[PDB]
């Protein structure tokens, strides 16, 4: 009763039912470093301007 | 100008200059900490972007 699969059949991506649990950390990764403290707020003008030496703006 | 105007004008000048001097000292301290620790927006030297990584199944499994 065997039927030869047609051209293209064996190259399909099929789906498999497995009771095996899906791995959690297959790469065995460590905890990632914490991101740098984000910056939030309202952008206001620079206090007294550039403050470069004698410049007033 | 009367002495009062010059006197209180002087105070306004001193307040501005004193505030700028404190900010100048704080900036030197903030820059010193960011450069040594790397935890601030300054001295943030780039690292490779992780969105360049291809996560799809590969030709071989062990990777
Ligand atoms: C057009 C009309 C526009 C208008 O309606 O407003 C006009 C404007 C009115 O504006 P305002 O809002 O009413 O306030 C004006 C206050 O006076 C300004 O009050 P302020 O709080 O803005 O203070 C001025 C502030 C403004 O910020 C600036 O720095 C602007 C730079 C001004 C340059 C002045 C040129 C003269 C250089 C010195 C000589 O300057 C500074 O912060 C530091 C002083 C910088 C002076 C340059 C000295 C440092 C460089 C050293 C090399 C030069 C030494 C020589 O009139 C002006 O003040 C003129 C500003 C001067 C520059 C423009 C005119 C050209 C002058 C040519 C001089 C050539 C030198 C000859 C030798």
């Amino acid at each position: 009763g065997w039927v030869r699969p047609d051209l293209g059949d064996l190259s399909k991506v099929t789906k498999v039912k497995t009771d095996r649990p899906l791995p959690e950390n297959p790469y065995h990764s460590r905890a990632r470093p914490e991101p740098n403290p984000e910056v939030e707020g309202d952008l206001k003008p620079a206090r007294h301007g550039s403050r470069l030496f004698f410049w007033t703006m | 100008d009367g002495p009062e105007k010059n006197y209180e004008r002087t105070m306004a000048i001193l307040q501005i200059e004193a505030e700028k001097a404190e900010l100048r000292l704080k900036e030197l301290e903030v820059r010193r900490l960011m450069r040594a620790r790397g935890d601030g927006p300054w001295f943030h030297y780039p690292t490779i972007d992780k969105e360049l990584i291809d996560h799809s199944p590969k030709a071989t499994p062990d990777n």
